[PDB]
């Protein structure tokens, strides 16, 4: 009868604890900025750290007693973990036989085994066996996603739904089947007819894709500036104008100009239509009206609202260097 | 390789029901029996092969209220997966995230049909992941004269 | 109009193999086997 | 009997909707760069570890 | 060191390959590994024309 | 039975442009006689460098045997061997021309590697 | 009729379209010999041309792979025939054809000491097979293009034929823009020789 949260999609990170320690303990010390000899990466138990034969052989390569790497680690990793949980640990070794390692979550391979509570050598490549390994639906690659993060600072980075791919990816690299993919239909529900199931879907879709647009909207303006300059798409330009505006540079540079938003500097009716025309003139885009020409050609990759900031006067009109 | 692997396979804990009508046998048959084979690969190669374990039910598998043994820390519960709505751009990858043939999305950019805008972005990533298999060998190449397939293959 | 689609251009010199490039050279790989009548 | 060519009622001298298939493997001139690109050394490209890791 | 039939049959096998000249005749030489060393087979350094058409 | 020294006579080029139905093919570049363990031994030696699981060696035996001892007389422009796909692999031109490289120094004349379909003879001679 | 006296060649109405210099296309009456109009007929390729047949037939389009392809035959479809057949006609002739050349050579290396020039590879086409076609169609090889052709034995160059996309010809030869022209060249004293 229960339905924990229910919302158009606010269930993005796991909840607060877990993000808080993990915050704690994977982390990154800051980049000292020397010379790195030695870039490592080791698979190693929670609780157990040894000076035993891969960490301790490859730290008697440096002369480095490994007794103390292994020390700080169990005491930083023995609370906090449940056991037999293998973490990645990178050791980077700079120039000064002075060391820094980072501890993270185990391999995404690790998370899928054990969402499928398949154990090892159970699964295997499609076309190499040639049947698929265990179903799994997207709602378990959310929560396999959800633990790995670009940065623990900003568990939001990466947005889910892209790196959601790279899990399903690998997985489906694995063997791995798929429900709502690699299948026509989705896990049927009891209670609904499927008329209603996709009339859900259908507005649940586009709602998802707002709240995503506005997402990398403001995740854009985090970023530095030089992201919300001019860069036109090199697509509707025809092949031929293209190479050939590679084997001089007025061509691109002036097409640069004709089309770009309307913005107080960019803005001259004078350079721009002489632009246009210099355009013309070698056949570059004839039939285009400039206003198409600042559709057309804008940045593709940039999202939505300030894409549609930029074709717009107005909201374009109030960015001036002032003194 | 068999480190990075779990050693141990705990098992699924059902927390909440997703529905509140229990199925009869025969719909857990009829379901099951409809996820026992499916297709692989897409393009003029499509191939039907057979799914080995499915699992008993299917309305109770993934869709909610199961929790996954994926937990870390010692004070971690395990997650508990939540509504469908609840996960963002969900049903958009139902349509974005499956096997692409690059061929299959590039007809459809120059028909201008595309099923989601993702697919755009699906596309480019293709096209970069091939050429960087081109830059890669260019720079090997231009170290050594790397021959292609002039050695012998197997024992 | 027949000249449009078929060429008369002689070329003077054969475009030679680019051994002053190290990728270049490897790239443009002619694998061929000569052969003396039989 | 003698044989010749048919007059051109319509349309273009060499064929276009059925146009054949080249027959050499079209790997792109810009994507296996030998020679038949003439670019302006502005715009040079790929440098990404050489002189475009420091660019303009 | 193994003598190729023309140019083409030259090959760079190491990083340490180079292309070099003698008299006229191109050939590859290795630093390292000398028995990468190839000659595109050509004239004897010294010929006359009597000697050696 | 019994064919004098000229019959079957190679030395003409063929007006017909091969068909071939593999993803690759060797294509015979001039005239002349093959022997037919030859013809095995660059089968041998082509196997070795195919990737089995994803691909099959198609070879044309069927052509007429001409008295000399048993061997083919072949004119320009036949086909010879087949690279036929089992799965989605795809080769580049580099990559097939690798793989027939083993088997054509067994062939006694020159020979050219064609792409799937039929043959452009405009670029290939 | 008779089993000595043999039709040399009988008319057909064809279905499929057939590659080779026999074959036709689909919905031409065309007269082959017995041999491959029989084996034409009996796999359903070809039919006898009965009077409604050749006001209308049914043939068939290779994607479906069964005949559907109502194609009747009016006027404007058969003019279209007779020029289609009229183009691939000078095709197949060509193609077939080997065209023989004698000439003087003198010195050593087996070669023409009066090389051939685009002129007269168009004269034999009309001596030989009566093609008529403007010599500026042919084309020569990239080797031949500095000399002529000059080399005794085989050599070959290529001729453009140029209308056809409107015939609608592809798949049924060998290609749509050319047709290799095989010259062979034997070197003759001055008895049997020109030049
Ligand atoms: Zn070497």
């Amino acid at each position: 009868p229960k339905t924990v949260c229910v919302e158009p999609g606010s269930n993005r990170l796991p909840e607060a604890l877990v993000v808080e320690k993990a915050r704690d303990i994977f982390g990154r010390p800051e980049f000292p900025g020397k010379r790195v000899l030695h870039n490592w990466r080791f698979f190693i138990k929670a609780g157990k750290a040894a000076t035993g034969p891969p960490v301790g052989q490859e730290f008697s390569k440096l002369g480095l007693k490994a007794m103390d790497f292994a020390k700080v680690f169990n005491d930083r990793t023995k609370p906090h973990f449940k056991e037999d949980v293998e973490l990645i640990v990178r050791i980077q070794v700079y120039f000064d036989k002075s060391y820094l390692f980072t501890i993270e979550p185990p391999p995404t391979a690790w998370f899928i085994l054990r969402a499928l509570r398949k154990k090892r050598r159970e699964t295997g490549p499609v076309p190499l066996r040639g049947h698929y390994c265990a179903l799994m639906t997207l709602e378990m690659a959310y929560e396999i996603a959800k633990m790995k993060p670009l940065c623990w600072g900003r568990p939001e980075y990466p947005l889910l739904e892209t790196r959601v791919r790279r899990v399903v990816g690998q997985a489906r690299r694995m063997g791995v089947c798929f429900i709502g993919v690699d299948t026509p239909y989705s896990s049927p529900v009891k209670d609904m007819t499927e008329q209603q199931y996709t009339e859900e879907c259908e507005r649940y879709r586009r709602i998802h894709m707002e709240q995503y647009t506005t997402l990398r909207q403001r995740e854009l303006e985090e970023a530095p500036l030089i992201e919300r300059l001019h860069r036109p798409n090199m697509s509707p330009l025809t092949d031929e104008q293209i190479e050939e505006g590679l084997r001089d540079p007025c061509l691109l540079d002036t097409l640069w100009r004709a089309s770009h938003p309307l913005s107080p500097y960019h803005r001259d009716l004078r350079e721009r239509e002489l632009a246009r025309r210099y355009l013309n003139a070698r056949g570059w885009v004839k039939d285009m009206t400039p206003e198409e020409m600042r559709i057309v050609f804008m940045n593709y990759r940039l999202p939505e609202g300030e894409k549609r900031k930029q074709m717009d006067e107005a909201a374009m009109s109030g960015e001036v260097y002032w003194t | 390789k068999r480190t990075g692997k779990p050693a141990d396979t705990p098992d699924y804990k059902q927390v909440y029901l997703p529905y509140d009508a229990a199925p009869t046998e025969r719909e857990l048959e009829r379901e099951r029996r409809r996820f026992k084979q499916a297709y692989h690969g897409r393009m003029e190669h499509r191939k039907l092969v057979e799914v080995k374990e499915v699992p008993l039910n299917v309305y109770t598998y993934g869709k909610e209220g199961m929790s996954l043994p994926i937990a870390i820390f010692k004070d971690q519960k395990d997650p508990v997966i939540g509504p469908e709505w609840t996960y963002p751009g969900i049903y958009e990858n139902k349509i974005a995230a499956q096997h692409w043939y690059t061929e299959e999305l590039f007809d459809k950019e120059s028909k201008e049909a595309f099923e989601s805008p993702w697919q755009q972005q699906i596309l480019d990533n293709q096209v970069k992941r091939r050429m960087a298999k081109v830059m890669f060998r260019m720079r090997q190449v231009n170290m050594k004269a790397v021959d292609l397939f002039q050695k012998e293959r197997g024992s | 109009d027949p000249s449009a689609f078929v060429s008369d251009t002689v070329k003077l010199r054969d475009d030679k193999r680019p051994y002053w490039s190290r990728r270049r050279w490897a790239l443009t790989d002619k694998f061929l086997v000569p052969k003396s009548p039989k | 009997r003698y044989y010749a060519l048919p007059h051109l009622r319509t349309g273009p001298p060499m064929p276009t909707t059925l146009e054949q298939p080249s027959g050499e493997f079209p790997w792109g001139k810009f994507s296996t760069m030998v020679g038949g690109t003439r670019i302006h050394p502005l715009y040079r490209p790929d440098g990404f570890f050489k002189d475009n890791m420091y660019p303009a | 060191p193994q003598m190729v039939m023309s140019r083409d049959e030259l090959k760079l096998r190491c990083e340490y390959c180079r292309f070099e000249w003698i008299h006229d005749t191109l050939c590859v030489r290795c630093p390292a590994q000398p028995s990468h060393d190839q000659r595109e087979m050509w004239l004897h350094s010294t010929w006359m024309w009597g000697k050696q058409q | 039975i019994r064919q004098f020294r000229r019959y079957g006579d190679p030395r003409y080029i063929n007006n017909e442009a091969a068909l071939i139905r593999g993803q690759w093919g060797l294509i015979t570049a001039d005239f002349g006689m093959v022997t037919q363990s030859q013809m095995e031994n660059a089968r041998l030696a082509i196997l070795r460098r195919l990737p089995r699981g994803s691909f099959t060696l198609t070879m044309h035996t069927d052509y007429e045997e001409f008295p000399v001892h048993f061997a083919f007389k072949f004119t320009t422009g036949v086909p010879l061997f087949e690279i036929m796909p089992i799965s989605a692999r795809r080769l580049n031109q580099a990559e097939a021309e690798g793989i027939f490289l083993a088997g054509r120094p067994f062939i006694p004349l020159q020979t050219v590697v064609v792409p799937q379909g039929r043959v452009d003879e405009y670029h290939v001679f | 009729m008779a089993p000595e006296l043999q039709l040399e060649y009988m008319p057909v109405l064809f279905t499929r379209t057939i590659l080779g210099p026999q074959g036709g296309f689909a919905g031409e009456e065309r007269l082959v010999k017995l041999e491959v109009a029989r084996k034409y007929m009996e796999a359903g390729h070809a039919v006898t041309p009965t009077e409604e047949l050749r006001r209308g037939l049914w043939c068939y389009n290779p994607d479906t792979d069964k005949y559907d392809c109502f194609i009747e035959r009016n006027e404007e479809f058969l003019d279209f025939a007779a020029r289609k057949r009229q183009w691939l006609d000078v095709y197949w002739r060509v193609n077939t054809g080997y065209l023989l050349f004698g000439r003087q050579s003198w010195g050593q290396g087996f070669l023409i000491n009066c090389p051939l020039r685009k002129r007269d590879v168009a004269q034999k086409l009309w001596e030989q097979y009566k093609v008529r076609i403007d010599p500026r169609l042919i084309e020569f090889r990239e080797k031949d293009r500095r000399t002529g052709i000059q080399e005794l034995g085989h050599n070959w160059c290529w001729l453009y034929l140029p209308g056809a996309e409107e015939l609608g010809i592809n798949r049924e030869v060998y290609d749509n823009k050319r047709v290799k022209v095989r010259i062979h060249v034997r070197k003759m004293n001055s008895m049997f020789a020109l030049y």
